[PDB]
């Protein structure tokens, strides 16, 4: 039994308290246990300590475009204004994901590459999710009448989200044309995988707190006229 | 009886209600004119029968079925000419007419814009006509077109008194042989009261 | 209990890499904070207008 | 009403819209010239961005005229259409791409032998090329098919149109790019060719359908 | 009256939230992001290629934003400014112009700091970069509109009224490009400096007029 | 001696002559009609004599002097609709009428679009009003120009009855004063025979 009337505002409303708070807890401990406490690798230095900063993320611009993915599917098929809705308030928040795991490799592989940008297959595989971000967030914006922007967004993110594996297989495939692989490999060590996890929870708690902001903002936007926002 | 058929139509844009419960049938000799003042839910109630736009609650069927399931057979009876001529400037007017009809054209669009009042005008660009003259070349379709619905937005806009003549002579031996004419005007027809059903947005 | 660090900002807030380790950190804080003041102050200037339009 | 029909209808369209196709090409031409007078007597160098300079600028001219694929239609007779011609909405949006394709990426193609001479590649390379843009024109005017069709209401006629749609040829940009430098190298392109030809099929089947929602939820 | 408010109402209608003010920067970011996608990653060979980069993006940011300064007006309102505004419509274009350089001048003027590093240009590459794109692409909106405002309103126009707008601009095109590769080399660029104020100084001064008659022409 | 005045405007399109010889002469007070058929040379007239088109042979004077003469005291006081009606479409209904007054009171404006009947219409942008609303905002200077010439290109297009008879009360009282109209309509105006002065194309 789904009520879907503009409840949806009360019900975002009602946790967005507790999920902040969760959030900022999850968030501290995982940074407290990172980024201070866990030990360093031996290759990297200290410049390690950027995992719990940078892949979380990465994890989770990836996370939040799939979710956004499913919400257009959902609005489409199913004619759900909400569900449209949900995906501008998720693209702004989706796109500062990718922009902080950008500069944050960029940041990060700095000491080792020498400069601050390298084409690699991992920077150019951002760059374009990001410039699906920002078309999306440009197309929502770019019309008068709501309720049309969101079945647009909703269709440019389908149509995004179909091609966003081949677009990933053609960057990978383009970067093993030029150099051939990745750096040297891929390695958490037990004692720097239990905070990345808490991390990685914090943030996805931290974009469930922002999207039920966002969302509850939008539906202010959108039924600002109607009798039932006489408070 | 009951060619199209309103089944509670509702349309509510922004604070304001242009229709709600809305039910209408309309069987074969139907001359209806959609009443209303310049912000009443005509042109929406129009595009709604037509089904270019879905309505927030409610259906329009064809023959007894939704639009878009017969949405096949719907078309080959329906004529919608809206605010907008639906006709390409760069191309000319026979050029424009030649494109919507099925067969035997090239000799019966040059009488059908012949009838608009464009003799003389057939092999002229569309944006080099006047203003009105642009609005015949999309109303010359009313005598080609086999469809046996007619629903138009306003098809005096530039027309003049004789051309509004012919028009309305047009549109009534049209539902004398049994098609609909679904209409939105502001000029008062020149026919009686009997022969117009007018319904209005309540 | 046991920190990584053998005592505060002396050895801490620089492992050798103190610029791009703390770059890092400020330029992922500031826009998640600048996110969450926006939803904030946005929310406040909806439910201002919505009393504005009330006039 | 009929599908050829509406094709022919959009080539003669096209036609009569003239100094409006014309300026992609010239658009095309300046970008594959100007980089050739940048860079002097240098063979070598010429010849490793030959193929990407030739692939920008295919994809920057295809952006350029996708403008007008829906453009002039919104203001007078997008629908007539989507409300009319019993042929549906998805057959509608495949003649219309043919049409645009036929002032469009055909050219290109005419093209293509002297764009070999300008920049000096062989007669296989030329082969390549033209089989290359014989296979990608296509797929850029079928993925840009949707991105005009959401942006048709908005008529920006600018940068936001280069956002939503440039994104998604990249990996057209890419293996063509490869096809081409491998075929410098006078290497086999068979596989390349295979990629770029599953690109083209499996645009050129949902295009149409997600043309046909987008223009539905334009012209709403 | 009041030239400023017709630059000020041509901003408004290209920018309508301020989220749409970053949109020519993002546009800018994804054409840049095109080349290196097709030449290759190595940062070498894009510092030699980056003059023809950044040229080839300001002019395709110029083609793009010249459609939308006149042909929008035509079906709406290019009149009452021709009719109405009692300062003379060379006034009248000349504002339309900065409004049309300033969507589309200032955002890559901004973003060069990021683009100089990105195909990777030291600072007296990035210094010329940013004194021809201050000195060059104002004159792209100049001699551009001339051609644009028959192109765009002139009924019956042939393919050689696009002579009149992208190959007028190759000289512009080859002394810019030229300015920046002699800066590459950490040469004096101060001859080809006075050749683009030159240009500025002179376009400037008849791109108004000229495009002022050719309006007068194309409306009757 | 008088404002706006033909002498002998000439103007043919194609093959076929529009008008030949056309000379009036307009002085303040006085309510004009440019009666036609669909297709004669109406708002070639209108054009011509809002200097937007030069004359195939003939000139059109303001207080004396040829209109490219002057170009600045004239457009100072002159106030052209036509067909198209020259409003920027994303734009909302205010802002539009904002940059066609004089300074943009805001107090006026407003008041202006509620005088045209688009009140509570004012923030809304002019693509989503209906298409009389549309015509509504370019007709909505009319309570804000001094200019004290009206060049009216069928101002009827998609007004309703009372839309029609307030812009028609409007023009009455703007003649009254010293304003002169020069109008195209083919919707007969519900005004006194000898109020209108009608010049044919002859
Ligand atoms: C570091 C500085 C600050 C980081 C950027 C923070 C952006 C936060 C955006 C935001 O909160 O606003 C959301 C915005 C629109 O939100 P909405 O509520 O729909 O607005 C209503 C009417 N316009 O929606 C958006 O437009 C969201 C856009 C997100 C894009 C993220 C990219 C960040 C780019 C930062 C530019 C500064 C650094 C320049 C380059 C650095 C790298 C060299
Ligand atoms: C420079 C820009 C960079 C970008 C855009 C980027 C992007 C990403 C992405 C998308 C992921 C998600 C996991 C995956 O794709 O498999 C990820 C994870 C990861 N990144 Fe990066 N990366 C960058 C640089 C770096 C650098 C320099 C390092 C140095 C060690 C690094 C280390 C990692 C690691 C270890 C993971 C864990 C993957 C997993 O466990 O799933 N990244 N990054
Ligand atoms: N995108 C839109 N297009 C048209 N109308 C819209 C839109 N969005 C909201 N509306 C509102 O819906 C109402 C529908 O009115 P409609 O277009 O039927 O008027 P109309 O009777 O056709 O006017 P006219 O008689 O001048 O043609 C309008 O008052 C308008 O304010
Ligand atoms: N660009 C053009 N626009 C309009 N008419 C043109 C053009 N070029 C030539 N003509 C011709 O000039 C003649 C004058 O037409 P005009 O526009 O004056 O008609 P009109 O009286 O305004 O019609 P309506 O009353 O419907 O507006 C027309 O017959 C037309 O064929
Ligand atoms: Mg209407
Ligand atoms: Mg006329």
């Amino acid at each position: 039994q789904l009520a879907i009337p503009p409840r949806l505002y009360q019900i975002c409303g009602w946790f967005i308290p507790w999920l902040a708070i969760a959030s900022v807890v999850v968030l501290t401990v995982g940074w407290i246990w990172g980024f201070g406490f866990a030990p360093a690798d031996y290759q990297q230095g200290n410049s390690y300590r950027i995992i719990y900063l940078h892949v979380p993320a990465a994890i989770w611009s990836m996370g939040i475009y799939a979710s956004m993915a499913v919400a257009a599917f959902i609005g489409l098929v199913w004619q759900m204004k909400m569900a449209n809705l949900a995906v501008a308030a998720m693209a702004p928040i989706g796109a500062v994901f990718t922009f902080i795991a950008l500069v944050t490799g960029s940041a990060w592989g700095k000491p080792m590459w020498g400069t601050w940008w390298v084409w690699d297959a991992r920077l150019t595989s951002e760059l374009v999710l990001l410039f699906l971000y920002v078309g999306v967030i440009a197309l929502w914006h770019a019309f008068d009448d709501r309720r049309l922007a969101g079945r647009a967004a909703g269709i440019l993110v389908l149509i995004g989200v179909v091609n966003l594996p081949i677009i990933h297989y053609s960057v990978e495939w383009w970067n093993t044309l030029h150099q051939g692989s990745t750096r040297m490999q891929q390695s958490i060590d037990p004692a720097m995988r239990s905070p990345l996890r808490w991390s990685i929870f914090g943030f996805l708690l931290l974009s469930a707190t922002l999207t039920l902001m966002r969302m509850r903002n939008l539906i202010l936007l959108m039924e600002k006229r109607r009798p039932w926002v006489s408070e | 009886m009951g060619m199209l058929e309103a089944r509670e139509l509702l349309c509510e844009r922004d604070e304001r209600t242009l229709f709600s419960g809305l039910s209408f049938t309309l069987n074969a000799g139907e001359w209806v004119q959609i009443t209303g003042s310049n912000g009443a839910g005509k042109t929406t109630l129009l595009r709604l029968l037509t089904g270019l736009s879905r309505p927030d609650a409610g259906e329009v069927l064809w023959q007894g079925q939704p639009l878009h399931q017969v949405r096949d057979s719907y078309h080959q009876n329906l004529l919608w000419i809206g605010h907008q001529p639906g006709i390409k400037t760069r191309l000319t007017a026979l050029e424009n007419l030649h494109f919507y009809h099925r067969d035997g054209d090239t000799a019966q669009c040059l009488e059908a814009l012949a009838q608009a009042g464009l003799a003389g005008f057939e092999d002229i660009p569309v944006n080099q006509l006047s203003a009105g003259q642009q609005r015949r070349v999309a109303l010359a379709r009313l005598w080609l077109t086999r469809a046996t619905l007619w629903i138009l937005d306003e098809p005096f806009t530039a027309i003049d008194v004789n051309g509004v003549d012919r028009l309305t002579q047009r549109m009534a031996q049209h539902t004398e042989q049994g098609g609909i004419v679904i209409l939105t005007t502001h000029q008062p027809l020149n026919v009686a009261e009997s022969k117009i059903r007018r319904i209005s947005l309540t | 209990m046991t920190p990584a660090f053998a005592s505060w900002n002396e050895f801490f807030a620089m492992g050798g890499y103190a610029f791009f380790v703390w770059l890092a950190v400020v330029m992922t804080v500031i826009p998640l904070v600048v996110l969450v003041v926006h939803s904030v102050m946005q929310h406040r200037a909806i439910l201002r207008g919505v009393a504005q339009q009330r006039a | 009403m009929m599908f050829w029909r509406i094709f022919r209808l959009e080539l003669r369209v096209a036609f009569r819209h003239s100094a409006e196709i014309a300026n992609p090409l010239w658009f095309f031409l300046i970008v594959i010239t100007l980089f050739p007078l940048s860079i002097g007597p240098e063979p070598q160098l010429l010849a490793r961005i030959a193929p990407g300079i030739i692939w920008v600028a295919a994809l920057l001219s295809s952006l350029l005229a996708l403008e007008r694929l829906f453009r002039d239609d919104l203001q007078d007779g997008s629908l007539e259409q989507l409300m009319l011609l019993p042929l549906p909405l998805p057959a509608v949006v495949l003649a219309k791409v043919m049409a645009h394709w036929m002032v469009t990426g055909l050219p290109l193609l005419i093209l293509s032998p002297l764009v070999a001479m300008l920049l000096g590649m062989d007669v296989y390379g030329w082969q390549v090329m033209a089989l290359t843009l014989l296979l990608g024109t296509p797929t850029l005017g079928f993925l840009g098919a949707p991105g005009v069709a959401l942006t048709v209401g908005l008529k920006r006629g600018g940068v936001l149109l280069s956002i939503l749609v440039l994104p998604l040829t990249i990996p057209l940009l890419i293996f063509a790019t490869a096809a081409m430098d491998a075929a410098s190298m006078h290497l086999p392109v068979d596989g390349y060719l295979a990629i770029l030809g599953a690109l083209l099929a499996g645009t050129a089947t949902l295009s149409p359908f997600a043309t046909a929602a987008a223009l539905r939820i334009s012209i709403q």
